[PDB]
RNA sequence: UGGCUUGUGGCAGUCAAGCGUUCAUAGCGACAUUGCUUUUUGAUUCUUCGAUGUCGGCUCUUCCUAUCAUACCGAAGCAGAAUUCGGUAAGCGUUGGAUUGUUCACCCACUAAUAGGGAACGUGAGCUGGGUUUAGACCGUCGUGAGACAGGUUAGUUUUACCCUACUGAUGAAUGUUACCGCAAUAGUAAUUGAACUUAGUACGAGAGGAACAGUUCAUUCGGAUAAUUGGUUUUUGCGGCU
RNA sequence: UCCCACUGUCCCUAUCUACUAUCUAGCGAAACCACAGCCAAGGGAACGGGCUUGGCAGAAUCAGCGGGGAAAGAAGACCCU
RNA sequence: UAGAGUUAAGGUGCCGGAAUACACGCUCAUCAACAAAAGGUGUUAGUUCAUCUAGACAGCCGGACGGUGGCCAUGGAAGUCGGAAUCCGCUAAGGAGUGUGUAACAACUCACCGGCCGAAUGAACUAGCCCUGAAAAUGGAUGGCGCCAAGCGUGUUACCUAUACUCUACCGUCAGGGUGCCCUGACGAGUAGGCAGGCGUGGAGGUCGUGACGAAGCCUGACCGUAAGGUCGGGUCGAACGGC
RNA sequence: GGGCGAAAGACUAAUCGAACCAUCUAGUAGCUGGUUCCUGCCGAAGUUUCCCUCAGGAUAGCACGAAGCUCGUUUUAUGAG
RNA sequence: CCAGCAUCAGUUUUGGUGGCAGGAUAAACCCAUAGGAAUGUAGCUUGCCUCGGUAAGUAUUAUAGCCUGUGGGAAUACUGC
């Protein structure tokens, strides 16, 4: 009953597909003890990336100040339409509410998305987009929520608004979103101002804090263990034992347990990528790229064409060191840090140099 | 074979003179000891290491034991007031099996037939009542063979029960 | 027939649990937490049956489940009495529920009436010996408000007998006054 | 083969007289034994002929610590520091080549440095078939001989689609219903080290030497993320030469 | 065996391509018939999913993969009459 | 072969029926659940003896004396190396010495012994509960829950307990008294094996009896009770077959 | 038991170290396996002298089946570790 | 027709409770009187030290061990009712 070392990472079990396009995440990052409101995660459009020309954070370094190429995922992130804040508090059952609070006018996408209305699946009922419901009578009863005593987490349900984003659909995105904030009272009260219709992308993401790069990966293909664990091939490589691999099992016992080197599903989860540091946010059009070289290929931001598979963006993006899941065309969830690692460079903005603009291809 | 296993006797008696082929070398090296003289002349102290068992205390263990108590009583003197025998003797040969191996071997060997042990050792019985190491030891003051009976039984299998003489 | 598992031993407790609900009868042992095990804090740490080596940690894909928190103890043990084997043991066992915590706030055989044993007297005896709300701590009980606050829900309840009840009382009382 | 004992024996407690400068135990230890134990090394036909297929390595599927290294502590017949020894404690790290079939045997270059034990040593319907059960032919050694040998040499069969289970991915249905997502009563997980800037030329010393402790950065290596300044592929669509 | 140039065998794996797997129609094999199908500890025809206790174990369905039971098969190759 | 009447071997906190009983006791470690050499201020009892108001014993507090460096091993020996004499002194105590210290002097402490205090203390010897010696790999792994009495000894009491024990009847062959058989003794788990008894097919000397106004058969129901398998009855047949 | 050899008993209708077909032939197996109603009466033995004898069997030990008949508890001594 | 099981009235066999008694015996749940040996508690007096107690006398306040003499009590092993 032996082992040989691990390769390749064990606890993505069950390697589960990510059937919905946004990713989500049960574990939230708890709140900004110290920013008074502010949302959990937000939204994104994975998009493509620029080689951004700096100097370092790290300030005590040998080649400190110097010229630093670098990583960049510049994401659309175009603010979430709310259609209720609902009120979560507790019972003595556990998490339930007691009502929400409506918006009174939503975005124009509302009109093909609320429906379950796809073959082998369930409907809902006829819940369709909104009439004018509950947020008159119900927006003063989320002041007695708190004097309950039994009060949990408020929330609240978005959806988004697409074309903006070079994406033409006009069927919206939904999630909910958790308001994060000082105290229970404040993730309220302050929320109150948020359900008018869209909300801020500022009030979670502050410039250089750190965001967390969870979203939905690519489903490579029904990858066999050489690929999806990381075993070798034999040198031998004849046979039937080419890419295949030895032990599953054991003698002693001959029930084993969830490690085994399979085939069978690799990335396409809601998987969650650690600390990727927020370099900048620009609201318009700021930097550039398209340089005539190779590097790596297929996502170029504003040269002479545009991106390839995409469009040409003409938004407001933020701009996170590092990457996120996905690839062309995608949809992202940008989460927010809980554990934020080092210290928040803020204040001022952080420096762009100089970047090409040209062809990125002969 | 340690001395846990030269304990017991399913071993039984053969040790005449006229009926052998021929015993080993012993290792003993001298029986009474400290005074050759006086066993109760000047000694009407004793101790012996009486035993509860029935056991072989094996020529190895023997001379072990005497020879430790040998090297022991020099610092009092070479010759002080004690007088540490040995008494009953490997009279019987012990017996002791293998080279055995029954197939697969040389010209084979056998084991349970060949139930001869074909003999290797010697062994005293130092049965019930019995004892090697009787310890005529002085009266007042200088009396040194009560320490050099856990020095006694250390090199003896058993649990020999020490009796007042 | 509910009962109480308040402020005594567990084992002494489980016993006379077990020959009520031997039949059908629908025994609700209500508090776990304040039962008492014995054993030390060294020998029973290691191998104890929450988190620390063995009865957490203990399982295979069709094998074994145990549990990390002082509730799920007096569940699991009563199991571990009266089977699933038995076609009246399977259904013995689901006559038993055990609770944190006092949800009924009325007084049913408490402590005052209980049955015999249980309540072990420490002069002579004991030195060591642990408490189950002690031992499950550093093992994943967390989160004590759920199930301590639990106390603060058997509050409640006292309350609401208190009521009505301190009524009743003092009537009782200007009835004795004459 | 499995069982049994521990024979043959390994380890420790340890009788502790000796001998190391004085000095039973800094260290070395005559003489050996008691308990444990199953490793050197085998006693036994108990249990087995309608299969009981071998060795070193590649690859991938566990658990314990009889402990090499990382956290924490104490002592010396130890000057700081080099040197010497013992306790708490299993989460993780544990090299590259040459002699030799080969771990053994035996040597070298480094490096922070290169552990112990079991588990059908994962282990031939994943894998090599060098090591490893027959059949050309020769020599030594033995017997009247056909031929033999407890001695060596030369060539000489790895077939095929997993019944049931372990088991890795993907769908379908159960207290009205239900697109959409947060609790954490619980399940799965991640992991290491060195150098350099610099501390400090300070402690302490005959002389070589140079400790406590900070702030700062990065390089080997792993997984997940990975598509721009890199490196390449691109039969899709375009460009050069010959019959 | 030394020696010169050198080498996907490997370091180090990636990418693209031909054909099929997935999925479908038709006609239509193969030797082939144990009640049954969890694991840890315990007793034992002597290494139990099957027997003792305890923990665990639901069904409609398809694609996968080489660890056990020990497959597809012949009254063992060792070994003695 | 069956229901009662009475109890063995052995059990009663609980899975799972029966004391969370009674009396006395060491001990409470979950002891209960392997292990020697060899060893211990846990904790209790008995016996003998040193010791005691004739001031036990501990802590704290002193006198550390004169002869004197007594003498002698030896290169040197110094109380402080080895070995013997064995005192005087001052006669309310200091030995020719309990331990440390420097080659050693140089230096230091004290049983012996002094001074406060004022009651049971201490060595042996014997017995019991504890306690130290004791390492290995799949999920409790020296019980599931767990127990500090729901442990164990000694003394007692209550409840449970083998087709045996035991009541009486019944089943099997055979004996005796007297046929027809009945009374009735002793035993009756069972494989080979022998004997006896009973059920059995094809066929037949026999063959009458039953039959086309419905025979064997097919199919289905009723269906005695010694294990063996056969009579009656219903739907239906279109010629076969048993009293004796 | 011949044909045949530069040798390998290669070769001869997939059979060759003695072709194939048919008959005598249902050769034979001191060894192994399989083998058909019931109850009752009633039911042992794994021991031996002995064998060119050993998974056997003449004989003896023990109870088959059938007919006719058959104890000891213990008292006085005598012999032998 | 055997076993389980049967209206309604009377009776045996075996054991116990509860009440009572004989064999045979006298301790008791607890039983008289006289003389001698003993020694506990309350109260008083006297002596001495000290603020807290102690010693001696106390048959002259009240009561007893153990033996001897005289006199008087006395339900039960077993067995039956």
């Amino acid at each position: 009953k032996y082992e040989a070392p691990r390769h390749g990472h064990l606890g993505f079990l069950p390697r589960k597909r990510a059937a919905s396009i946004r990713a989500r995440v049960k574990a939230f990052p708890k709140d900004d003890r110290s920013k008074p409101v502010a949302l959990t995660s937000f939204l994104g459009y994975k998009a493509g990336m620029t080689t951004i020309v700096r100097d370092l954070d790290r300030p005590g370094s040998k080649f400190h100040k110097r010229e630093v190429v670098e990583a960049v995922t510049v994401v659309d992130t175009p603010p979430v339409v709310v259609v209720g804040v609902v009120g979560y508090v507790e019972t003595p059952r556990g998490l339930r509410s007691l009502t929400t609070v409506w918006a009174e006018h939503l975005s124009d996408e509302v009109k093909r998305r609320f429906y379950k209305n796809w073959y082998k699946s369930k409907k809902k009922a006829f819940t369709k987009y909104s009439a004018k419901y509950a947020q008159d009578g119900a927006g003063i009863e989320r002041e007695l929520a708190r004097i309950k005593k039994y009060a949990s987490v408020v929330r609240v349900l978005v959806h988004t608004q697409i074309r903006k984003t070079p994406l033409a659909q006009k069927k919206a995105h939904l999630a909910e979103i958790q308001l994060n904030g000082g105290s229970i009272s404040e993730k309220v009260d302050w929320a109150r101002e948020h359900f008018e219709k869209t909300v801020a992308v500022d009030s979670v993401f502050e410039q250089n804090e750190m965001i967390d790069a969870i979203a939905v990966t690519k489903g490579h293909g029904f990858e066999g263990v050489t690929h999806r664990w990381g075993t070798k091939k034999l040198p031998r490589k004849t046979h039937r034992g080419l890419r295949k691999v030895a032990c599953i099992g054991a003698w002693h016992p001959a029930h084993v347990m969830w490690s085994v080197a399979r085939a069978g599903q690799r990335g396409y989860h809601s998987r969650t990528s650690i600390n990727h540091k927020i370099y900048r946010v620009g609201k318009g059009d700021d930097e550039a790229n398209g340089a005539t070289s190779f590097d790596r290929t297929k996502k170029t931001i504003t040269p002479m064409g545009g991106f390839v598979h995409y469009g040409e963006i003409k938004n407001d993006f933020i701009m996170v060191k590092g990457c996120i899941p996905g690839n062309r065309k995608r949809i992202v969830t940008l989460r927010k840090s809980l554990y934020t690692n080092t210290s928040r460079k803020a204040l001022e903005e952080v420096s762009l140099k100089w970047i090409d603009t040209a062809s990125k291809f002969g | 074979r340690p001395a846990r296993c030269y304990r017991y006797q399913k071993n039984k008696p053969y040790p005449k003179s006229r009926y052998n082929r021929a015993v080993p070398d012993s290792k003993i090296r001298i029986y009474d000891l400290g005074k050759k003289k006086a066993t109760v002349d000047e000694f009407p102290l004793c101790v012996h290491l009486v035993s509860n068992e029935l056991e072989q205390l094996s020529s190895e263990a023997l001379e072990a034991a005497r020879i430790c108590a040998n090297k022991y009583m020099t610092t009092v003197s070479g010759r002080d007031a004690f007088h540490l025998r040995v008494r009953v003797h490997p009279f019987h040969v012990l017996r002791i099996n293998k080279m055995l191996s029954c197939a697969g071997a040389d010209r084979l060997q056998q084991g349970m037939r060949g139930a001869w042990g074909k003999p290797h050792g010697l062994a005293a019985r130092v049965d019930i009542g019995q004892i090697i190491f009787s310890v005529r030891t002085k009266d007042s003051n200088k009396d040194v063979v009560v320490e050099g009976l856990r020095r006694a039984r250390y090199k003896f299998p058993g649990q020999q029960k020490i009796i007042l003489s | 027939v509910v009962i109480d598992g308040k402020g005594h031993l567990v084992g002494r407790l489980a016993s006379v649990v077990a020959k009520q609900l031997l039949n059908g009868q629908k025994i609700v042992v209500v508090r776990a937490e304040e039962l008492n095990i014995s054993g030390e804090f060294f020998r029973n740490k290691l191998k104890y049956h929450d988190f620390l080596r063995k009865a957490t940690a203990f399982n295979k894909t069709r094998g074994p489940f145990h549990f990390r928190a002082p509730s799920r103890i007096f569940y699991k043990a009563l199991r571990g009495m009266v089977s699933h084997k038995t076609a009246r043991g399977k259904a013995a066992l689901e006559r038993l529920k055990v609770f944190e915590g006092i949800p009924p706030p009325y007084d049913k055989k408490k402590r005052v009436v209980v049955p015999q044993a249980l309540r072990v007297l420490r002069l002579k005896p004991g030195r060591k010996y642990t408490t189950l709300g002690k031992l499950s701590t550093s093992v994943g009980w967390k989160a004590a408000a759920a199930a301590a606050a639990a106390a603060a829900a058997a509050a409640a309840a006292a309350a609401a007998a208190a009521a009505a009840a301190a009524a009743a009382a003092a009537a009782a009382a200007a009835a004795a006054a004459a």
